[PDB]
């Protein structure tokens, strides 16, 4: 071997410095709030309109709507009136006896402003760098963790294959991330389906989910709505604009850098419980325009995808602990609970958890890689790869080749601009570097 | 802070 002295211990990744980075998921993830219903039995899929107007009348402390958040870059009268012109289309509707599968709004100044001007008929780029915000890594946190309510269901009704798929359910049934894949799958299904069917009107489209409650009745949740924009979508990579209209209790002024694109309006008082007893805190709206194309609404539908591909990833880990031991461990992995895996850190150094807690962590990594997909992510993850096997192999004190180790870290943090997502799994890629050849 | 990268210590 060579002196140790020459020997090449790789670096840290370098992230870039710069303001903190702002959301810019297509719809809200921790800060979600749902109006909900409970499904009658045997009712199946309803009217979504008829759903969102049943759900908003679950509510008893709407008020006069105002602006408590401008949006620095935005017309906010503009999205006040959007606001209040959704109110007034639900109000026509409620006054027809017959409630339609589909709306067309009135294209007044403030949509047109909003979503853009008529046209004839046919014959992400944010280039400056970001620092990385909390905000990314409370996100995933929330995403790796239980809901009250159970996201997959049933179907109509090899002992290793069928266990494990049932056992991995088990563990992701109630995971926010699992919430995460039928609110986008439902959003993307709907605004697919509206792009092709109305190109040239401004359509009012519920954002909808449907989930068990512990007692296995069915409820319908509304997350607020959609206004989708003029949507001529000829190739896949054209854009349709839609301003997204979201309901939440999240107060916009703890992290400013986080709502920089949206305007927040208070449009509400809820009644909520605290140690202390009860008490009164508003309900906003988060309002933003946002952007998306047939190939991300076609993904977006494909979500449930996550599932399977995070699965793959928990079967292989069984494979290889079944093959060391010559006996399949999956019963044992999930029902023992005794064996575990560093899954998470604090300052006090890697926490070990449970085989659940890595069937959230690798689903909730899956989700997050389609919510927030990017070029950026697709080299970061190729390259990254490359260096993780180097890294495996001096840890296993292999020598591997480090003479193109400079060329691979131009090739990964040229990925590192201004991407929330890039920038956490950089991070991580750092915290496991720490740990890896401690 | 979950962090899926820490699996691949074991």
């Amino acid at each position: 071997s060579i002196e140790p002295f020459l020997r090449t211990t790789p670096r840290p990744l370098r992230l870039p410095d710069g303001p903190l980075c702002h959301q810019r998921s297509k719809f809200l993830l921790m800060d979600a709030l749902k109006l909900s219903i409970e499904d009658p039995s045997h009712e199946g899929e309803g009217i979504p309109l008829y759903d969102a107007i049943k759900c908003m009348k679950t509510f008893f402390g709407w008020k006069e709507p105002n602006i408590v958040k401008p949006h620095e870059k935005g017309i906010n009268p503009n999205y006040l009136m959007a606001w209040k012109q959704v109110l007034a289309e639900l109000q026509d509707i409620e006054n027809e006896e017959k409630i339609p599968r589909t709306k067309n709004m009135k294209r007044t100044s403030q949509l047109k402003w909003a979503l853009g001007e008529n046209m004839a008929p046919e014959k992400s780029d944010e280039p400056e760098p970001r620092s990385l915000a909390s905000w990314v890594q409370n996100e995933f946190n929330k995403a790796c963790e239980l809901t009250d309510s159970s996201w997959i269901e049933l179907d109509e009704i090899e002992h290793i294959a069928s266990m494990r798929r049932n056992y991995f359910t088990a563990e992701v049934s109630h995971c926010r991330a699992t919430e995460y894949i039928m609110k986008g799958v439902y959003i993307n299904t709907a605004l697919l389906n509206a792009s092709c069917a109305a190109m040239d009107d401004f359509q009012l489209i519920p954002m909808i989910s449907k989930c068990r409650t512990k007692e296995g009745r069915r409820k319908t949740n509304l997350y607020g709505f959609i206004i989708k924009g003029r949507s001529h979508l000829r190739n896949d990579t054209d854009v349709v604009n839609f301003v997204s209209m979201e309901f939440s209790l999240t107060d916009p002024r703890l992290e400013p850098h986080k709502w920089e694109k949206y305007c927040v309006l208070e449009i509400g008082d809820m009644l909520l419980r605290t140690a202390i007893g009860q008490v009164s805190r508003p309900m906003f709206l988060y309002v933003r325009t946002n952007g998306t194309s047939k190939i991300k609404m076609k993904w977006g539908m494909e979500m449930r995808r996550c599932l399977l591909q995070s699965l793959q990833q928990i079967e292989s880990m069984i494979e290889a602990e079944s093959s060391v031991k010559e006996k399949d461990m999956t019963k044992e992995f999930f029902e023992n609970k005794s064996e575990t895996w560093p899954i998470g850190e604090s300052p006090r150094g890697v926490e070990e958890g449970s085989i659940g807690k890595v069937c959230r962590t690798l689903l909730a990594k899956s989700v997050f890689n389609s919510l927030y997909a990017s070029p950026q992510l697709e080299g970061f993850s190729a390259e990254s790869r490359k260096l993780l096997l180097i890294v495996q192999a001096l840890r296993d004190n292999l020598e591997p080749g480090t003479f193109d180790l400079g060329g691979l870290y131009e090739a990964i943090e040229e990925c590192l601009i201004n991407d929330p997502w890039v920038l956490l799994n950089a991070s991580w890629f750092n915290s496991f570097l720490t740990h890896a050849l401690k | 802070d979950y962090n899926p990268y820490l699996l691949y210590l074991k």
